[PDB]
């Protein structure tokens, strides 16, 4: 149950994009986990168009960066089919071309990772 | 004067939630919580198992209300709860303890 | 002086629920790490209600995830009863489910974590 | 292509003081890393004054927090003069006591660093 | 589901007696890994008395030795208090001198232990 | 030239049974090792049934318990691929369900693995 | 006091025999360990001949195994020069072929090794 | 002509800030700093000190601000201040530093 | 009598390249090169950079030479070079630095 | 006035090492020393050497003293040694630095 | 608050020696280390002249040997620097040829160093 | 059998607090390492008053600093409570300010520690 | 150029035994390290006699302890050697029975190692 | 005494510019290393032009290729130093742009490295 | 830009079979490095025939030696994948058997490798 | 089959010293890895006498020096037997001084090492 | 038009050979490999083996020499060797395809 925070531009993603891509990078999660049952965190964080800076160049609203917080000791061809994945399916759910997408993924040991209160 | 009530949690978050929430509705004063080691039987064998204990401390007064309390919120469908009196207290700490389950408080 | 970064909903803390959420943080970080001098940051990144989804299903203002930024070197034991403390506060201070309470620390060495400009 | 984010108080800088502060951090990512090409990314994130405390004191909008995501090799020495370069170009930049300005860099294997889509 | 191996004498412990021990070294299993789910593998070995040698000197039918095959990954103390709780167990359940009990733990990486088929 | 250990229920698997699934697990280790010589070891373990115990209920005479001890040095790929020969070939071999072996691979030195003697 | 399984045919070994052996491997043992207090255990495993297969070939009951279980730590030269010694001796002990006996040495942290109940 | 003017400063991050400053406000038209150590008489024995010394670059017209300005920002009390004047220096790099400090700002 | 000319480069190896080919041609006695971080303007904005400078020691009679050369070879369009005179030099020191660029190893 | 003498050594100890012993005698009043890299003639082809070259700072009236005291200290034959003019100082340094070498310390 | 005993002769420091010896020590510590006050220990250990023998040869009562006992994580240079600084210091202090001296420094977790009771 | 080297000031110890000194170091170290019989060596290194310097500050004869020689592989856990023993029952045995004793312990393989000759 | 610190009892050697057996140590040092010219340090700690206590025993004056520091880097035999072969010549030259004899030997970077002041 | 393996082209260098180019090496290693004796080896390799491509593109008799084997242990920084004075000394020694110049350098454990013999 | 000796004997190659197999081996190179730019070196490095001994039987002018000098931080699978087209691609281009190419491939830091001078 | 590398002066070994010293070699090789195939490769490489300088010093023809290449897991002891065997071997297969033998070993993957291209 | 000829080799290498000979003779214009684990009867049991499957691509005039040429480079004794036919094929793609093989 890892976190994906997906930095966007606000009125960029529709409310039923946003449902696109939060199902888009879920079933990724899904598919290349093991998990069984669905229990991963997609978190949009909006911030107002030209917020974005790339090389020094103020962008409008398209970039998409994903910052995934994963436990550690998953294999690099994993992590490598996982990301492929998101991209993919973000670029279809969103509309949107791939260049505009960067995914980071971010690795902790599992027992300071503390979904639902640990409960 | 001070009643001691002790209670077993299946583990410390369970013991701390509780804990605070008691102490939140003034309730108690304090609690001292400690890992334990216990046994029992269930189901026709005896079973082990890894606990955290808690001894809430507060006023005889607000035992009925602690009792209760503590009941509906356990995790534990028949959990231990017991009360051992105590012959003597530090007056100042009977103080410090009749203060933070005062009635200014509400 | 660690940064833990709260992710929360607009409109769901009060001022004065975000200083008492912000004082149990900070209460559990100096009670585990043993500073002694109170410096460490919480800081709030509020987004609307709708924007976290938990296993595709779009979510109302209630869910906390709590990235805490944190040097290497503590124990293990050390992080987990930080962890446990930051989820029963909040938990009291916050009014809230602590099934609705997410805690990830990332590490980093303590040469490339300066605070307060370094000086 | 490193990952800055910049976790600031709405309206403490102009849309002409982002720039600033963006091409102050993306000059000092060139001139450490050696990279050619002009790559990295900006990435302000607003918040409204008062969502950040200090020891459990409420601040003002005068909190600068940069979280530089960055892949793994570097020296220490290279990071140690990334991070100073980045405390005091953007105090210039903003206009800014340095005191106020926090760094902390986060490492991860390239490998799962993806950029513009990986193409 | 890890599997012990149980090394006993033929004769020493009744069809209720290898129950009664099978159900102490599972129970205890659960207890201290915190599967949800009781899938560990108790394994009976028999062999004649007078098979086991301590310090060169045959024994009777008294020996009991558990080769615990498990996931690596878990901490010393959990395994330190899964082994004297075997211990413990084991002696009431089969009404054993305490001293009679070995008890090894050898540990193998997830995934090339493969339980039910992987299926 | 390691040795697999066949844990399995006295009067479950006739001569030519046994002769079958010993050659399914060599075959596995040739094609999957580059032995080129054909000298691994398949050690049948029989027991009583009723001696096999799954989550503290006794089971029957169907379960098979292989337990690999193999030098150390191979990859992952390699451990997995002979893993899932061993349990599909011996399913065949032995006419029995897939869910009903259990694999476990144990490694060490090569230097205190000693074969024929060491001569 | 660590622990040998010896994997041997029934009636390959009278009880005489099965004395000499075990009285082999524990001098072999304390010669190289410098135990002092002799407290290794030898388990003598007994099948019925024709369980054991090398390269596909059905064996006779000749074939020694055996399986040391030891505490990790040991110098490379200790553990060669422990398994040359057990070769040797089992083989006048036993009068047998030094080419029927296979010796593998596993090894464990000595915290999860726990011998006599502990006590 | 050219003038350089020489500073030590406790550590990196304070020489920077103060060079920077100094170009914000067109005082000086370049700095180079290194890395020193150095010793001297305080507080009745010799302290050895890691430090960072700067060169800063400027015109002669500016080094009465210069020097007013630096010693405002200076973290050291009693700081090292003092100028060297240069021989001869590069036609067209004397003209890249005027042009940095002219008073049409840029 | 002595003289020192100061430069800055982009690196030490271009530092060390330059320094050796103006010993090569005699033209200096020695360098010494350490290593600096710089600021300047350029581009509308002020710039930070690491760089390593160099004091080049020759003769007053080869300064000319010395410009000459330094420009041809410098891997920057508008490098800093400029002179700064010595009140005073230890005499054989200033007998070894003679001879190192005499006619003699024309 | 004051002066700036300029010498290198073979390792930051020996240059430590003959800083400190001028600041005992009272010869300077302080010392910057940095890193550097050198290249030089010697023995029929061009040499490069690592070296700790260092600033020394003291009065007018001191320099010939402080000539004398690191040419006899010096673990070079013929060292380096020239002295640099300042054109101007921050007053409040130059009353410090004159301080710390005035005839009442002796 | 690291210690430093400083092995010399008796008589050859006077206590005025000492101080200085002790001061030039302490004030390296406290230059080349970041603590803020000044902790660290200088423990003197004076024996007769004559005690001290180099390569064989007996000295007279010229020679320091400082052995600093250090918490592990500073770098190489930091390390180089203090050793440097400390020959100079006690050299001008002790007036003592710096030939006589030679320091070793020893490093230690952090946990396992209790200055001051640990109060 | 561990090394204590304890570095206090001539009369500061009469020899029966001496005695107490050393038995309550020797105690400790029995009680927190599981060796059955006392062989641990406290070896006090007496010096004159004045010779210790804290801070710079010249000290009376009120210090005491226990450099503890161990062999490696002892948990965090057993030598923090070791120390914490050794700091109280020292106080307590020398009726002195526990603030006044400092801690430090080395550790080496356990074969480069020989105690006895060897014999 | 090691350094021997010897912790001997005031009056046990006599200057001329000191030579002798500072001459073992330092031969010793010569033989098992391959170093060219004689430049390693013995260094002798005399205390009175009662000083020293063996499991809590007072002892008089005819204990040594040789704490040996070292360069890491040399073999575990070169370091056995060398260990066995001060005990046997010290025991000579000081005319004292081995098991009064205890040597260990503590580690450091060879860069954090100085001798003759690094010149 | 490392081996320089200098890999150019036929007539290339005469007697007398190999004796400067193994001059520049050799110097450049004495002065970074500190060997104090100059022992190293440079051993030229000549072929005829032609031999050497790059990109593809055949070269004239202008590239060098320097082959440095030296033993493990250094630090990256002498290495980078080492190896940016062989480039420079080499061109003005060669009279060679520096662009035609490659240096690796290969490590080794120096057990594993014997020169004149190892006499 | 990674160097590819290449050993063979004179006369073996035409201009144009060396040709042949540089190119070979860059392609090769380009394929599976992500280098975009063509940069590595082929050196090819002639002896006489009958310098080479296989086995101690001398052999004619077939034989080729391929010693690739890479950058560490390369996958076993991309490795794998580069040589496995070095042998084909190379007996293609110069119409050899096979069996008469061997391809060793050294790894060394990126830090230590320098091409074109570096610049 | 490892390969050795043996830079010598042209016309300093006939072509049945060659012969003798590479029989030398290999001899040693199967002697010390145990390999029970001889497969390993000497080669030969002859450049003009004058082409190897020893401290800046041109040498005569006399210099051999023997580059192994080998694959890892070696231990030091035989690594140096194999090297010192190399050195005695051939100062008598070529009647040459030891003093001028060099042999260097350097190490790689076994996967990375392809001979008699991999078939 | 454009056919497709399947084989499967015991290695990568062996695939790669074949198929670079193919190409330097201009029988195959393409190929593509790729592993595979396979099973089949030999020694009266069922063998399992990985391997590598290689599709060759090339116009319907070259099957011939392309199966002859194929059978005497494999190393298999009884090789997998058989045609695929396509029914479509995009026009620009074959037009690469008769020139690449003539």
């Amino acid at each position: 149950a890892m976190v994906y925070m997906v930095y966007v531009s606000q009125d960029r993603l529709t409310p039923s994009a946003k449902h696109a891509v939060a199902q888009a990078i879920t079933d990724a999660h899904l598919t290349h986990t093991g998990e069984e049952h669905s229990l991963a965190q997609v978190n949009f964080q909006e911030q107002p168009a030209g917020n974005v800076f790339l090389g020094g160049v103020q962008q409008g609203g398209d970039t998409i960066f994903v910052h995934g917080l994963h436990r550690e000791g998953r294999s690099d061809e994993l992590k490598q089919r996982l990301i492929t994945d998101i991209i993919a399916k973000v670029s279809i759910a969103a509309d949107i071309d791939p260049k505009h997408i960067w995914v980071y993924f971010g690795e902790m040991p599992a027992s300071q990772m503390v979904e639902y209160g640990g409960l | 004067s001070l009643i001691l009530v002790y209670s077993t949690f299946p583990n410390l978050l369970e013991a701390k939630l509780i804990g605070l929430k008691l102490l939140k509705k003034r309730l108690i004063a304090c609690f001292n919580a400690f890992e334990i080691t216990s046994a029992y039987w269930e189901k026709g064998r005896i079973r082990t198992r890894r606990e955290w204990a808690a001894i809430f401390k507060t006023t005889e007064e607000k035992e009925k209300e602690l009792y209760e309390e503590l009941r509906k919120l356990h995790p534990y469908e028949t959990p231990a709860i017991f009360t051992l009196k105590v012959e003597n207290v530090l007056t100042e700490y009977m103080n410090w303890l009749r203060e933070s389950v005062g009635s200014h408080h509400h």
